[PDB]
């Protein structure tokens, strides 16, 4: 069996 | 070294806590830059939440995202207990029997041994008993450890002494109980 | 009666500008594997744990990448400040008892330090050793500072001096480490 990750997601970027 | 340039470091830890087995999970996802923890996930919260100011626009961002926070909230069954099925034979069950030594030996450089020492290394997991008998009866005075160490290879160690000055004829046994052995280890030095 | 509490977390970091990316998987305080970017593999710390289960290190890789992203946002966000170096405590202990002529190990414990970036070296009787030693990667803390193993095979022996040298950039100096086997 297949250990699974978890996903990391991308953070809120500037403007 | 003589790179003196900044160092920046984001870490991200995935903790998944399992109480009575699988009874009980709790997911932790913790975002840190450099050494402070700016936003987490706490599944017992169920959404985003900043932990320092730093942080608080990712919780506002990653909270506007419902399928984010529908699979995070889902994440204590499909990451946590998934996980935990896979691994739990190798190691919620790993049992490794210790090895267990007995020497006399001194507290100080000193031309008489004042001490038995009972040595139980590589075994796992870390919780253990031990006791020392002189001639067959428990001796529970001058007992002294070094406490529960962990080598980093899945294995701990420890040393059990008893503050004694053994004398001609006496057998002494250390005695080491722990869930790889349904009865007690037994080890004698004979005196 | 209720079993003891039991945490798996899988850290990983990536830190500037030395390009550096860690993943790894930690049960209870100890490794259950991590992933080498470089080979692009997963490394079981005990070799056995491979016939149980596996583990798809390009995913570690993507999400290597998302870290690298994101601490690049963070270092604007944070008007560019840097991490505080935090020097490490170093012990030096053995695998087990020592005995003369009967093999063992010497561990260099590095604990409680930040960067997670270290330079090791063992020193046995002044001189520097190479070839046989191995280390660990950076191993996760509670407090966000890092744990690192390092091993070196030896036969004890009276007349031997053996010294961990720890460089760290929270440190002052190198910071050596003594052991000696004394009757």
């Amino acid at each position: 069996t297949q250990l699974k990750r978890a996903l990391t997601g991308i953070a809120v970027e500037q403007d | 070294m003589g790179d003196t340039r900044p160092r920046f470091l984001w870490q991200l830890k995935f903790e998944c806590h399992f109480f009575n087995g699988t009874e009980r999970v709790r997911l932790l996802e913790r975002c840190i830059y450099n050494q402070e923890e700016s936003v987490r996930f706490d599944s017992d919260v169920g959404e985003y939440r900043a932990v320092t100011e730093l942080g608080r626009p990712d919780a506002e961002y990653w909270n506007s995202q419902k399928d984010l926070l529908e699979q995070r909230r889902a994440a204590v069954d499909t990451y946590c207990r998934h996980n935990y099925g896979v691994g739990e034979s190798f190691t919620v069950q790993r049992r490794v029997e210790p090895k267990v030594t007995v020497y006399p030996s001194k507290t100080q450089p000193l031309q008489h041994h004042n001490l038995l020492v009972c040595s139980v290394s590589g075994f796992y997991p870390g919780s253990i008993e031990v006791r020392w008998f002189r001639n067959g009866q428990e001796e529970k005075a001058g007992v002294v450890s070094t406490g529960l160490i962990q080598n980093g290879d899945w294995t701990f160690q420890t040393l059990v002494m008893l503050e004694t000055v053994p004398r001609s004829g006496e057998v002494y046994t250390c005695q080491v109980e722990h869930p790889s052995v349904t009865s007690p280890l037994t080890v004698e030095w004979r005196a | 009666m209720i079993k003891e509490e039991h945490v798996i977390i899988q850290a990983e970091f990536y830190l500037n500008p030395d390009q550096s990316g860690e993943f790894m998987f930690d049960f209870d305080g100890d490794e259950i594997f991590h992933v080498d970017m470089a080979k692009k593999e997963t490394v079981w710390r005990l070799e056995e744990f491979g016939r149980f289960a596996s583990f798809e290190a390009q995913g570690a890789l993507a999400n290597i990448a998302v870290d690298k992203a994101n601490l690049e946002i963070m270092t604007k966000r944070s008007n560019y400040t840097p991490i505080t170096n935090v020097p490490p405590e170093v012990t030096v202990l053995t695998n087990s008892p020592v005995e003369l002529r009967e093999p063992n190990v010497l561990i260099c414990f590095i604990d409680k330090f930040t960067p997670p970036v270290v330079n090791v070296t063992w020193l046995r009787n002044g001189k520097p050793v190479t070839t046989g030693v191995s280390e660990t990667v950076f191993l996760p803390r509670e407090d966000h500072l890092f744990r690192k193993f390092h091993y070196l095979p030896f036969l004890p022996s009276t007349e031997d001096v053996y010294d961990c040298r720890v460089e760290h950039w929270g440190l002052d100096e190198p910071l050596l480490k003594h052991w000696e086997f004394d009757a």
